[PDB]
């Protein structure tokens, strides 16, 4: 019987800071214990200020992306080059991924940008097109290795000011860019070690108002 | 839904019908009413799968209360139990059956006598002095074989009902939280508030 | 997955939990679960997720066309029938969906209508939905009357997904609380389940059984 | 056939002497000598190797076997037995103890094994 | 249905500098219902601690069969059973059981004490030996635990710094498991003093 | 859905400093018989792309006159079709991955796996992967099949990352595709001897080498084993 | 797996490929597939590698227990013993045993015992995936009493044919020869036998 | 997993990684996986990782009584026959896939043997998930009489192929040369190419950070005197 | 069967258990009692598959008074509760399994405490201040963690297991025909015989 | 079944066994698998007959307006229209069809499309259940630009093995041959190839 879907493996993270956000994604592509390459991007601009990754089965990951950077093209062309916002964006994917409900996208999507007041944005979709804006999310295969980690480091979870003894939460302050990419970093080295399915290389995507930047990191290739 | 009982009298039908709504693991409601009017001397009273039950039941209803204003007229209680059964009848071979069992009780004005009529998911109809669907009939049906006159008087025929309901509370596993009566004779229909 | 909501002498109140499950592994702690559909109805979240967000955003859409065709709010009744009619429609396609349409007009005063994807409607004064309902049900049962007070009715919406949140490991994060009025639905906030867990537990002597 | 003895061939006589193994005792005190010496950093045992033949190797005879690698035996008496009791005492150390915990057994404790399976000879049928 | 994942919970363990920690969750559960929140993974024979996650009637049953064990060890031997020997003796009893096994995920810990040094080992229900350096998991969260581990641990941590560091392992891994929490332990174990602590957390 | 009935295996290929390396055996196999002997399964379109073809023959063929018709198609009112508006690697290959995905999404895929090798206008050389799910990907090395399993790792060993490439001649690349096209007969139970050859270069452009066959093979060795443990005769 | 047995005027001939797969990957390419059950008996082996290797080792032990007591086993004395296993287990055991020795009293002979377990004493055996493709020939080819020689001719050819057309059959081909003089071994290499 | 096994002029070697699995998450980072059957026999293994060590231990426990018992050392085909027999025996549902490799008086010895029972002989043999990676190498480099240098280079070469292209392997090279008149040489981590980066941040937590509920001394001494 | 429920207060231990027994589509009893008492101070309820139930109870039972009459002397309710818990444990693993659930409520007279351990068909074992079998816990386990104090009376522990027998009656399907509740503290065991 | 074409000096010549089965029970032992798409276009059937007896009435037809419209058509063409049918319609059709015609400018040529519906021209080809058995004597027999005799010999020595060893082949062996001098039937009975 022919399975028309498949996995390609491969881990993505978005976080967003108080004037940015980042999308990251390993650069890893497999099918069951083969490579199939160590270098195949999977965050892409899609213009507008707004970065995309869909991760799971790639070939419904790419058509996705495809007809996402197609619905920004025309959004310009229907009303007057207006600017889509990152929450008109996460609402137009809903609509892409639940126009396929009884056939879906096998992917699990994250967009990351900047909201209308400048402030750091990121949206997680399911595979059927059910959204949130959060502040921090991990998709794909090591998505279990990084959240309680991120839950701990990011939001500062479980973690009280001492001398008080669990009376006091420590307080959640803000993190900068070089701080975040920090994390990012180390979630992904600590996911490569224990996840064989991440690996090769690292490419985030960062977001300001300033544009979209981009920088590359090893990862372990075994 | 549950139990769904009728009994023909002298001069009236009665309508027995549950008040539980069960999904699962809870029961939601416990005072749900499993009937419609179809034209001022016609009652029709639902039972199987949740959501087609009421569906089909307005469905009905929308359709005999278009013929009452086409025509100036109420349908007799026979013609809308034709109508009803070639409706079931139609929906069993279609792609998605109605899974829906009824029970028709009605007060013809031209023949000056109460009918029921019993009609299953299938599009089966038959006439008769007294009907259930689903067990109900397994539990009642010997005490309305014992009991059951075709000259009883509307009273009669309400504690004749109560019998079988005191059986079914007995011997039925299931808490179907007790039933909503109604009575239609030459003068309409009415709800027995307590029971 | 825990929602609820019950009719009473100030209106309504709606309450529900925040946590997202897939399997055993715990996908989000901030999932909103009570969808605004606009200013004065509001719909849960149970089953699926999607498809649940979707058609009750469409149902707002839909709402917003009736109010502008007819010049006049529309009603829960015909609100939560709009909805039921259109899930039926895709009966067997496989859509998930158990939810309470809340809503208070003129002509009905407080309304709950439970929505549900195998077709069913029903009109109630209590419902509770999802894997831990049952939890839920058992406070609200014991301690509901009509003649609460907002307060204390917001409270026992509050303590009921508390009950379920602790019991049902598909439930938990945190509980957000809504009280319906005729004006319009009002916040009344996120409350982490955590917190909350310890600040009931000390003030109303409550859970011994759990070590503090 | 089928082994038909299967009561004790070793009994208590009225005296409250186990006959058979004072027997054994004197098969035992018949036998050539062997000792072991034990130091502060090793112990030595050490038997004389009486060649029954000029014309045998009494190389390809030994009385002093490796038990396990921390464990040697040496004996007096009778030597068929004492073969077949080494063949033993070196499962005993692999069945009841190496294959359970990864290790091979003390001294005692092996000691406690061959002991049991001598004991066993006195009682069984 | 899956017997590994019917009652839920965790185990974690991890060396330091002339140390190691080894912690656990309370929950016992029937899948979605919560039914105990004092039910303890790890137990200790003498001086060597051992976790069990996985099926609860197993959990117990094993307890009492190394506590059944180890006290006959204890008679024979004229002394207490070591982390590496018993780490042997988990094998062999699990890899009895081949074609019907016991459904855990056994975790050892100890110290060694004639030469002092930190011993941790982890298994499958099979018994394959994971005799790892910095730490082993087990659970129905146990891909948490692995990643929060492989970020928060480093060598060398004094026994207080070890304290944080597994406490915060495992009550961030736990509040990502529907089927883990409800309360945790964590064990601090020196050559001769042994700490257990109970740590607060969310009751959801 | 069907199943694929007439196969062809392994396509192999990897870029060089100058260009792209591509080959594939001569066989079509009909489960383990190994019935059709002289079937090409690289494809070139004009002079500057080679499509190679895994899977099953009869979609194979399909493809072919898609290909065909893609190039009749190009030249319709078209003056400079021989020049700057002629088929790009990148067209040919979208276009391709664009029908694999469409059949998939419509339950009836064309069961291929597809490597389009080729060099582009400005000179880049191009090398992408598609497949009966529509899946597609990038790298320096490429193979489908067994060639996946086999022929990567040895030709990762020679190209390992994009700055391999420019260090790479054509003789090392060539020596290297014919190297793990003899280690496929070895190992791969549905390859055969004889295989073609193409190499798409952006001075020499496009040479298709046909009826090569695999040599220097090791077997001498088999001489001395005997039995299966035990024998000694 | 292509195997076949001839028998000729001076004994008998065994021939094999050398290909093991395990799907379509080539396990091992050197495979030796004519194992040895007695001095001058000798059988080839398709199905189950395990099977056929366990079923060898019992009856080499059977045959080496049969000949400290009762002297040297005829070729028909070891099929029987083949047989036994293989129809008694028929149930767990895919396994097809092509048996060939040589008697000085009987001279060379050929036992084929497929998978039910039954035996068939016949003048040449063909068996193994590769077999089917050269039923045609060999029914063609086959002669009686041939020599040596043709009889290596005509394996060699056989075998290369079956090789050329079946995908599980492959590498080299291996043939013993048994007769009075002794036991021979014979290897032909791949550029000797498709060039045929 | 990785594992192959290389004859040369003198003796034998086998190398193997030191990844092990479950499912997608690596449990060991640094698993051992060439088991002694005997001082000079030594194997490797693929499979379920239980039955390969389970299997060897039995193998490894009975060759030592025989050898006892015959005043002999161990031969590899002992080993071979006992492990094969064993392993039929129980129809493959004893998962282990192994390379057998040796010296003993009668020479040197590389087999394979798989769940099932069959056995291979060969100069060069890979087993596991990343053995096609290993063979393609194998079958590139190999050549009659190698030297032991040589034979070491090619078995990690080998292993070094899985490492990289099988998902299923990494981390680090096992090797063991048996040569014939010595001491088999264990080489536990040979190569080491696979040592994780150091971390962008520490994440020692302050001293406090977790909160607590109760403490208490645990009792691990037994019942004292007086 | 269906709804056994236990609650451990301050100087005693309570157990309810349903009194409906229901064979497929009739309910064939109403006055069943789902316990059986193990020795003077220990009692055991049960619920699971027909026939295994009353099989292992008696089994149970049968060890405890044989061990009661060898020693002269009452095992403690731990010591029970760990024999029951050994005896599951190797049913899950055997030909045939019990398909049984218990709660085991016992005071022990050595210690002057009630228990309560709830023990599974696996043969999970845990001590509890109040425990269930099913979806009894469901129902009754929110309102339990609500109002249950250690240092509650025993009038206040019926009150409390009042309040759980109403909901279940509320929002549970099944007709459980109400329950049976019983004691046990230093005096033994006995029976409320109006509830 | 067993069928073959066999390219020649002269032209093509098609073979064929006579035999149709259902299951064990031979339901025409005398049938025409030899059918006439052109007048000299012809194909050999192999799988369902319903199937194949479909496809052939719809290549007449195809054919047959073709040479109304275009002149006669070329075997090229023939093929063409079965693989477009074959090919487009392969979920629900079990066809193997060889197709083999002659041009004047072509002169003989035989092409084959089995199940998948890819066509492979070849010198000669053999399909059908029976065909298994006789790759090896085929490929060892075959040599192009044969004499009308040789070819004649060639398809039924060849076909008299496939029958000799396959069940579901059997009966007369027919033959059609294709050359400028016309089209000739030729038959061969039990009789005379089964003592070849
Ligand atoms: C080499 C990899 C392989 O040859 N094959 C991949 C399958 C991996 C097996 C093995 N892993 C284990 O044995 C793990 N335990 C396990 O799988 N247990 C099974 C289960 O389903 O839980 C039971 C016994 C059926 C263990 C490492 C936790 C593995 O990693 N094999 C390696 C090599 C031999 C170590
Ligand atoms: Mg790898
Ligand atoms: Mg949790
Ligand atoms: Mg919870
Ligand atoms: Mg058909
Ligand atoms: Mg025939």
């Amino acid at each position: 019987q022919f399975n028309p879907y498949g996995d390609n493996g491969g881990t993505i993270l978005g976080i967003a800071g108080e004037d940015f956000a980042v999308l990251a994604g390993d650069t890893r592509n497999i099918t069951d214990y083969s490579i199939n390459s160590r270098y195949e991007p999977k965050v892409f601009d899609c213009g507008d200020n707004i970065v995309m990754s869909a991760n799971g089965f790639a070939a419904d990951g790419d058509a996705l992306v495809k007809r996402f950077k197609n619905s920004v093209k025309w959004y310009h062309f229907d009303h007057n080059d207006k600017k889509l916002s990152i929450n008109s964006a996460a609402r137009n994917i809903q609509h892409l991924l639940y126009g396929k409900r009884f056939f879906p996208y096998y992917v699990h999507t994250i967009i990351a940008g900047l909201d209308e007041d400048g402030k750091g944005a990121v949206y997680s979709f399911d595979p059927v097109g059910s959204y949130e804006r959060e502040q921090c999310r991990a998709g794909g295969a090591a998505a279990s290795l990084i959240m309680p980690f991120l839950d701990n480091q990011v939001n500062f979870k479980n973690q009280y000011e001492p001398g008080t003894n669990g009376k006091v939460k420590k307080p959640l302050k803000y993190l900068s860019v070089e701080e975040v990419i920090k994390l990012v970093r180390d979630s992904f080295t600590s996911a490569t070690e224990r996840h064989i399915q991440v690996g090769d290389g690292l490419e985030i995507l960062i977001v300001t108002k300033d544009g979209v930047r981009k920088e590359f990191y090893e990862l372990k290739r075994d | 839904m549950d139990i769904i009982l009728g009994i023909r009298v002298q001069d009236s039908v009665i309508l027995a019908s549950s008040k539980a709504v069960t999904r699962g693991i809870s029961v939601l409601k416990d005072s749900d009413d499993k009937t419609r009017q179809l034209s001022p001397h016609t009652l029709m009273s639902f039972a199987g799968e949740a959501g087609d039950t009421v569906q089909f039941a307005e469905y009905i209803q929308a359709n005999i209360q278009l013929y009452s204003i086409r025509e100036d007229y109420e349908l007799s209680p026979q013609a809308v139990s034709s109508f009803v059964r070639q409706e079931l009848a139609k929906s069993i071979r279609s792609r998605r059956p109605y899974q829906v069992n009824v029970l028709i009780g009605g007060y013809d004005k031209k023949k000056n006598k109460p009918e029921l009529y019993q009609i299953d998911y299938l599009g089966t109809k038959v006439e008769l002095p007294y009907g259930a669907h689903g067990y109900s009939g397994f539990y009642t049906f010997s005490l309305l074989d014992h009991h059951y006159r075709p000259d009883m008087t509307t009273e009669e025929g309400l504690d004749l009902l109560k019998l079988c309901v005191q059986e079914l509370e007995k011997r039925m596993p299931m808490d179907f939280k007790g039933v909503i009566v109604k009575i239609v004779d030459k003068d309409g229909i009415r709800q027995v508030d307590d029971f | 997955a825990t929602t609820l909501a019950f009719r009473f002498q100030g209106g309504i109140i709606v309450a529900v939990d925040s946590r997202a499950t897939a399997g055993n592994w715990v996908a989000s702690q901030t999932v909103k679960k009570v969808i605004e559909i606009n200013p004065f109805l509001l719909g849960t979240m149970a089953g699926g997720a999607a498809d649940c967000q979707f058609w009750e955003t469409w149902l707002g859409s839909q709402c917003r066309l009736h109010e502008l065709r007819e010049k006049e709010r529309i009603s829960v009744a015909a609100a939560s029938k709009i909805l039921s009619n259109l899930v039926y429609q895709y009966k067997g396609a496989g859509l998930s969906m158990g939810t309470m349409i809340c809503g208070y007009t003129r002509k009905e005063g407080p309304t709950i209508y439970y929505v549900d994807s195998d077709g069913t409607r029903l009109k109630g004064d209590i419902f509770c939905v999802g894997s831990g309902q049952t939890f839920a049900y058992g406070v609200l049962d014991s301690n509901y009357k009509w003649d609460l007070s907002v307060e204390d009715a917001l409270y026992l919406g509050k303590r009921s997904i508390l009950a379920a949140a602790h019991r049902d490991a598909y439930s938990g994060g945190s509980v957000n609380l809504y009280h319906v009025t005729e004006d319009g639905w009002i916040y009344h906030g996120n409350h982490d389940v955590g917190e909350l867990f310890w600040k009931v537990k000390e003030e109303e002597g409550s859970f011994n059984n759990v070590i503090g | 056939m089928t082994d038909r003895y299967s009561f004790s061939l070793t009994t208590f006589s009225p005296s409250g002497k186990l006959g058979q193994i004072d027997y054994a005792l004197t098969a035992v005190k018949q036998g050539v000598t062997s000792l072991g010496i034990k130091a502060t950093n090793g112990v030595v045992i050490a038997t004389e190797k009486k060649s029954s033949s000029p014309l045998a190797m009494s190389e390809t005879l030994s009385k002093v076997s490796l038990l396990t690698p921390d464990i040697g035996a040496v004996y007096s008496g009778m030597g068929p037995d004492y073969r077949v009791l080494v063949d033993k005492s070196r499962k005993v150390a692999h069945t009841s103890y190496k294959r359970i915990y990864g290790e091979y057994p003390p001294t005692k404790l092996l000691v406690s094994e061959v002991a049991k399976i001598m004991q066993e000879a006195t009682q069984s049928g | 249905s899956d017997p590994s994942s019917i009652n839920g919970g965790i185990v974690v363990a991890m060396t330091g500098k002339d140390c190691v920690a080894i912690a656990c969750d309370l929950r016992l559960g029937s899948q979605s219902l919560g039914v105990s929140n004092k039910f303890e993974k790890i137990f200790h024979y003498g001086h060597v601690f051992l976790g069990i996650t996985g099926l609860a009637t197993d959990v117990t049953t094993l307890n009492e069969m190394f506590r059944y064990k180890t006290n006959l060890y204890k008679l024979k031997e004229e002394r207490a059973i070591e982390p590496e020997t018993f780490t042997q003796l988990v094998s062999s009893s699990l890899y009895e059981r081949r074609f019907g096994p016991y459904f855990v995920g056994p975790v050892v810990a100890g110290i060694n004490s004639k030469s002092g040094k930190p011993f941790i080992a982890g298994f499958d229900l099979i018994g394959c030996i994971d005799e790892a350096k910095d730490f082993i998991v087990s659970g129905t969260a146990s891909d948490q635990l692995f990643g929060m581990c492989e970020s928060l641990y480093e060598p060398n941590l004094e026994p207080e710094d070890l304290f944080e560091t597994i406490s915060q392992a495992l009550l961030n891994a736990a509040d990502r498991d529907a089927l883990s929490g409800w309360g945790a332990v964590v064990y601090i174990i020196k050559k001769d003093e042994v700490v257990k602590r109970y740590l607060k957390m969310r009751q959801d | 859905t069907q199943q694929p009935i007439v196969t062809g295996t392994s396509v192999i290929s990897m870029k060089y400093d100058n260009g792209v390396i591509i080959a594939a055996d001569n066989l079509g196999s009909y489960g383990s018989l190994l019935r059709f002997n002289g079937v090409e399964r690289l494809i070139p379109v004009g002079d500057n792309t080679v499509v190679g073809i895994s899977g099953d023959i009869s979609d194979m063929q399909h493809i072919e006159r898609l290909l065909k018709d893609l190039v009749t198609e190009n030249a319709y009112d078209n003056p400079l079709a021989d020049a700057e508006e002629a088929l790009e690697p990148s067209y040919i290959f979208e276009y391709l991955a664009t029908v694999m995905y469409q059949r998939r999404s419509k339950m009836n895929p064309l069961w291929n796996a597809i490597i389009v090798a080729g060099v582009q206008s400005n000179g880049d050389q191009f090398l992408r992967y598609v497949n009966l799910l529509g899946v597609t990907y990038s790298s320096p090395t490429l193979a489908t099949g067994f060639g996946a399993h086999m022929a990567n790792p040895l030709l990762r060993k020679v190209v390992d990352r994009e700055s391999d490439i420019p260090k790479t001649t054509v003789q090392v690349a060539e020596e290297a595709i014919v190297n793990a096209m003899r280690v496929l007969y070895y190992r791969d139970a549905r390859s055969s001897r004889n295989f073609s050859l193409a190499i798409i270069d952006k001075n020499t452009g496009l040479t298709f080498k046909k009826n090569l066959q695999v040599e220097n093979m090791k077997w001498d060795f088999a001489k001395d084993i005997k039995g299966y443990g035990t024998q000694k005769i | 797996t292509s195997i076949m047995a001839v028998t000729f005027k001076d004994g008998v001939i065994l021939g094999a490929d050398s290909r093991t797969t395990t799907g379509a990957y080539i396990a091992n390419r050197v495979t030796d597939k004519l194992t040895r059950v007695h001095d001058k008996i000798w059988c080839c082996r398709s199905g189950s590698a395990a099977d056929t290797q366990a079923i060898a080792d019992i009856v080499q032990y059977h045959l080496e227990l049969y000949t400290s007591q009762y002297g040297t086993p005829s070729t028909e004395t070891a099929a029987s013993v083949f047989k036994e296993l293989c129809y008694e287990n028929k149930d767990n055991l895919t396994a097809g045993i092509i048996v060939a020795g040589y008697d000085d009293k009987n001279k060379g002979e050929v036992y084929t015992i497929p998978l039910g377990g039954s035996v068939h004493k016949l003048p040449y055996a063909i068996a193994g995936s590769g077999s089917t493709f050269i039923y045609g020939y060999c029914d063609k080819n086959f002669r009686e009493n041939m020599s040596k020689e043709e009889t290596v001719d005509f394996i060699k050819h056989s075998l290369s044919q079956a090789i050329k057309w079946d995908g599980s059959s492959g590498g080299v081909i291996r043939m013993v020869v048994l007769t009075a003089a002794g036991v021979e071994r014979l290897i032909f290499y791949p550029d000797e036998y498709e060039q045929l | 997993t990785t594992i192959v096994g290389v004859k040369f002029n003198n003796g034998v070697v086998i190398a193997a990684d030191t990844r092990s699995t479950q499912g997608p998450i690596v449990a060991d980072k640094n698993c051992a996986k060439l088991h002694r059957i005997s001082p000079k026999i030594w194997c490797a293994g693929a499979g379920t990782a239980a039955d390969t060590e389970a299997v060897t231990q039995l193998i490894g426990s009975n060759i030592e009584l025989h050898s006892l018992y015959t005043s002999r050392e161990p031969r590899v085909v002992s080993a071979l026959q006992m492990l094969k027999q064993h392993l039929f025996k129980y129809q493959g549902h004893i998962g282990a896939y192994l390379i057998v490799a040796g010296v003993d008086p009668t020479g040197s010895h590389l087999f394979s043997i798989h769940a099932h029972g069959s056995t291979d002989v060969g100069y060069y043999l890979s087993l596991g998930s990343g053995s096609l990676a290993a063979m393609a190498v194998l079958e590139s480099h190999w050549k009659q009489d190698l030297t032991k240098e040589e034979a070491i280079k090619l078995a990690s070469d080998a292993i070094q192929a899985g490492i990289w292209n099988d998902l299923g392997s990494g981390s680090n090279v096992d090797v063991c040369v048996m040569e014939i008149g010595k001491d088999a040489e264990y080489l536990r981590n040979y190569l080491t190419p696979n040592v994780r980066e150091e971390k962008q941040k520490s994440y020692k937590f302050p001293r406090g950070t977790t909160a607590v509920l109760k403490e208490s001394i645990v009792n691990i001494c037994d019942i004292q005197e007086e």
